[PDB]
């Protein structure tokens, strides 16, 4: 079973949109493969469009809790949550296949949601927290200013993995094998 | 081979069986073992009455390596750790008939330090007997539980240890030619 | 199986929202963890946006019943009822991740629930003796005065884990692991 | 699989809401825990939000004919045919956790059932004797009148725990084993 | 697994809407415990609330072709179809809860069919010799004169299981065990 | 499982609305039963409200395709082309229950096909050879003119199946066993 | 398992709707079949309606592909696809039931495809050489001339077994085999 | 089972629409093959209609790092990103079905995406280097100039095996092998 080949040779593989449902299941993967061997390197493949703040920093924290480095790859796609979960790895350890897409944008709320301006007041408080802390956190593994960040993710800022590179989203564009 | 039991325990009723590593072995190898702890006597594949009836039985399971795997665990943060281990793994009915279980726990750092003092003098009376002589230091003895110890494994490669990072260096003297009416030898590996 | 291994090594996972079903599972989970080792503390992981009162007071009573210490884990959320559950940990092993957020609010009705004004003045009755209970339970776990914390449950109180430290719903910010 | 677990340590655990398929369940849990030890206690686990009159006399009727006694467990709740389950238990031996909530109330068709005059002369004249039986039923278990609960459920009757218990739904608030 | 003991202990469990799919899975089970034991009563449990006529005379067929007695015990509620299979018990053996319900009706069209009056005036002989088949079959098993329970199933007949036996829909009331 | 028994006893349970899938199971069954055993009678039990001509003529020609004879007995309903399947058992071997009902009626499009003209010429040359065909057989295996299948089935046809005894759909009406 | 033993026999068995995942099966059997014994003859069993035209021309290459002959049996329908698929097998080997139905026509566009004129001049282009290779596919195979399949294929062309001999489809009409 | 004796043999079978899901099932199984052996072939089965450019990008991107040189042979169909992981194979290996189709066109927003204009320059400009870079991957495994490529994918172009091979899409038009 090939899910089961990946997660035994220690790859956590997210492969789809982070919501809660698939962020319980890595967040269960990384403590595993932190039990198994804390000291041989977690490897993330990411493959997703992204979605959800609480799950993001759910994956985010426990992929920075854990002794093991997470080796992340973004193997085609890595959008809003999980752009910031593929800067979520080690450093030197990012990495991204060449025609993989990082886009990083700010926080959005999917839909409306009513009520009072008392209530709208926090909820766009809410949303500012979930920007800066977006932006802080990838500061902190790229390197960034986080008002640079600020006037990048203002809109979907399309990187291509050489210029994710450049971003400082991953580390090292994987180079190809096929020995032919 | 196999049905040697024979020319083991009733040739010996006073002995003691040790089973290393039960935590491998498959369920039905164990059926048969409830035979021996209730009654004391197993019958072998050739028909025989192979008495374990004085025979202290020992069983062996690492079932124990969670925190032995680093200071971490499965969770975000001893002894019954592996004692709820054997009940996960094994059936009741193989456990209670057993006298007692008994639970090892990681060796202090002074715990280890008397079994390189054992351990060292085993040697020594085979260095006086060619008239030399280990200079006893202490400095060495902890840098050999350093390096003799891990919390997977350790205390049974102290002995690999104390032969590959003494008596390789020992062997030296006479590389370089050292025999004489007896050399006195001090040891100081580098510290790590 | 990551669930399996979670709960083979006593640790309850929360995950999805609140309710009747989920807090099923998780007395379930809390009696034969308490069965299996009655003096080994249960380890509680929250990543859920909550919901249910009765579903919480499910999940409330049943780990403040268990032998076992609670320790409550939040992992991205722990709004609503979640965060009653987290504060309902043992004092000393309430923990949250660095980046998880805790939200208290006051209950609400999901949804009009219509009827004569008999049947409406005991639904608001049981709402707001739902509300006192929300705030006496979260009193007992906080050591707040239950009058501040419907003061502050009046709106969102989004609490970062930093502050919901302060504010005493988790009793430990989780420090990463990373080697590094 | 802590459901099992319950099982085989004879808990029945109602859970969901009373309907066919959940009363089927129960009597079919009700009779194996009868047949492998019917003088050892059957202990019914409840957080049901109720609904159904004949999947409540369905359960409610093994769980009086099988020798064993029962323990009533409230956990969260047991509204509607739930609370009347929650009362079937055998005297002294009903229990709820202290903030589990009990709602009796009524008999109630769920929706209009359309139809002649005399069709709906039968289909009030059997809630009518839904509700006297739903009231002669919780006056044998509760000590009560029987009009005195006509009185009390003629609306929503939320009881907490310590109420249930001097109202008789429960004999017991089941005390901690965790002082916090 | 506890319907899987209802049927090694040779209970047949009804449960749910008679509708095709229910009276094929029964018709399967009385004939594998005709084939296990013809000759040790086969028990059929009843908490239906009916529906179907041809699925109701293919049970009703099948639980009278088989060599074993059919001990017909009716839960809480054995409505249309299934009063009819609750009187097809072999006699003396046709057991109700106390509290169990007994809904004898005559047969219904759920929802309109259309059609020419060629076509309806042989849904409506159809539904005729639905009627006349459902009182003479609840006449075989009740001892009435078939144009008594036209009469009486003209509407809908709730019968209590006190007056289900003098009906004769079922043979005894079955009394409690609880050891007490 | 009563299904795999039935099958080991050499008993193809058709019990579902005759469509492509429960066609394809059948001829799947048929051919299995005609491998263990070609000389060794299969019995084809029949519920089914029927549907499918194509469906139809799949079955009923893998039943006339094999070496076992096919015992047909209808159970509670052979309708459509259930009726026609019932009747495409061996001659002396087509069997039903004493309440089974069997209905006999012309092919029919469910829901309207649209079309030009041309294309509806053939649809309903198809359903006419849909006709005869469905006369045709239905004629082999009752012993009838074909055209007075024609004026029967013109209309639907209910046939008792002591009256589908007549009619010669069926050979003989199940005689009962019960012990008593 | 009734399939799994047609497919030990080496019988693929079409059966259902040709769409993707069907045809990802067939092709999955046919090579496999193609593994186990490329010398034993492959038997395909079609019930299908047909539909698909590169999951037709998927199963048909696929079919014409493999070493060993394949052996078309009609079943009850072979439309559209299916029929392509039936006139696919090998020549002599081409068989179908008496009362199987054989239906060609031209392919269809299910539903309207939207765009600009030089979008549909090639969606038009498309299915002209859709029909032109189900045309010349079927010439192929029948050993008619391709104008005269158009001129046939014009409308639904409905061939039963004895007359899909004469055009060419199948092979040989199967001659019934029950002892009798 | 089919699909694992194609794994078990090194056939990865694409067979769906490609979206996140289904790229994620063919990297999993891309590496495992390169795991088990990396100088044994890996071939790819293609009958896909197509779909996502960033599920394109991760199966095109682990296709080309993986040591295995890749076999993709089209089926029925190679259309939009499916026809440019046809010619992802490597040079020489790339084969296709005689009927099989290969449908080369431009990227596409599948339905309308809302937005300012600033939000809209992005996504625009998104699908321009999503459309550059289907023509310069496609350009470097046919042999184009990337300029002819956009002219030839303006509209759909359905390339015929035959002519996906002077294409370049394609190197080798399957013979057949029946051994006839
Ligand atoms: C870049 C990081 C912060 C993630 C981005 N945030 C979001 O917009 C998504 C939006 C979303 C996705 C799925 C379901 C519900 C809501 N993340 C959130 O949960 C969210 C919620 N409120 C405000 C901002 N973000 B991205 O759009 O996923
Ligand atoms: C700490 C908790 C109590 C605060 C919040 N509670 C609620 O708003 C929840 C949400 C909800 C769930 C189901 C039906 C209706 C409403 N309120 C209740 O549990 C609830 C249930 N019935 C009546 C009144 N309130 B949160 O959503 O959990
Ligand atoms: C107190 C006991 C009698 C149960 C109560 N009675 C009922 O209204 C329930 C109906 C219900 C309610 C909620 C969800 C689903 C079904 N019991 C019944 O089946 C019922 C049916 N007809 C009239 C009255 N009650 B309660 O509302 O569940
Ligand atoms: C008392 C016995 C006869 C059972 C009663 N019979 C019925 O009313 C049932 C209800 C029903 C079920 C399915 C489709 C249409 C109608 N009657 C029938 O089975 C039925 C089916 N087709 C035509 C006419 N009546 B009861 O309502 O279940
Ligand atoms: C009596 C035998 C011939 C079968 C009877 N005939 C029909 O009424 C059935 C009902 C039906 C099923 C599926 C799709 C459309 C219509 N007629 C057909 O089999 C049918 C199928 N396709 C076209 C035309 N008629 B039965 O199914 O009512
Ligand atoms: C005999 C061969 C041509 C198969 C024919 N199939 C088609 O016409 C089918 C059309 C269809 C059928 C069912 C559901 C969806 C689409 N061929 C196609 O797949 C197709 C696809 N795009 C354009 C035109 N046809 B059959 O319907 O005649
Ligand atoms: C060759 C590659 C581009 C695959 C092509 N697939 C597409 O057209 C798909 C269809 C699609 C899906 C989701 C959202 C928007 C559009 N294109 C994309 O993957 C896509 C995704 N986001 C923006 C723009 N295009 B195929 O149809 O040509």
């Amino acid at each position: 079973n090939p899910y089961n080949k990946l997660f035994e040779e220690r790859i956590i593989f997210l492969g789809v949109q982070v919501d809660d449902a698939s962020a319980n299941d890595i967040m269960a993967q990384l403590l595993v493969l932190e039990s198994l061997d804390p000291d041989r390197d977690i490897t993330m493949y990411i493959n997703s469009p992204g979605g959800g703040f609480t799950s993001l920093m759910a994956i985010y924290d426990t992929m920075q809790y854990v002794r093991a480095d997470i080796q992340t790859v973004c193997l085609g796609q890595a959008a809003s949550a999980a752009a910031v979960l593929l800067a979520a790895g080690t450093p030197g350890k990012r990495m991204a296949l060449p025609n993989a897409r990082v886009l990083i944008h700010q926080p959005s709320l999917s839909g409306v949601i009513q009520g009072q301006f008392s209530d709208l007041e926090i909820q766009a408080a809410e949303i500012e927290r979930m920007r800066t802390l977006m932006e802080t956190t990838l500061a902190r593994h790229t390197g960034k200013d986080a008002g640079v960040i600020r006037k990048d993710t203002d809109r979907d800022k399309i990187l291509t993995a050489e210029e994710a590179k450049d971003y400082g989203i991953i580390d090292t564009v994987l180079e190809y094998r096929k020995l032919s | 081979e196999g049905g040697q039991l024979t020319e083991k325990v009733r040739r010996k009723p006073f002995s003691v069986v040790l089973f290393d590593a039960i935590e491998k072995a498959h369920q039905e190898i164990y059926n048969s073992l409830l035979q021996v702890l209730e009654d004391g006597r197993l019958t072998d594949g050739q028909g025989r009455t192979v008495d374990f009836k004085n025979t202290v039985l020992i069983f062996t399971s690492n079932l124990g390596t969670s925190d032995i795997s680093k200071p971490v665990g499965l969770g975000f943060s001893m002894k019954q750790k592996v004692n709820d281990e054997l009940k996960k793994h094994f059936r009741p009915e193989f456990l209670n008939r057993i006298d007692d279980i008994i639970v090892f726990h990681q060796l202090t750092r002074e715990e280890i330090i008397r079994m390189v003092d054992l351990m060292i003098s085993r040697v020594a009376g085979q260095l006086k007997s060619k008239d030399m002589a280990l200079v006893l230091t202490d400095a060495a003895k902890a840098l050999l539980a350093k390096r003799g110890f891990d919390p997977v494994l350790g205390a049974r490669p102290l002995r690999r240890t104390i032969q590959r990072e003494i008596e390789d260096q020992l062997s030296e003297k006479i590389l370089f030619e050292e025999v004489g009416p007896g050399q006195v030898v001090t040891v100081d590996v580098d510290n790590w």
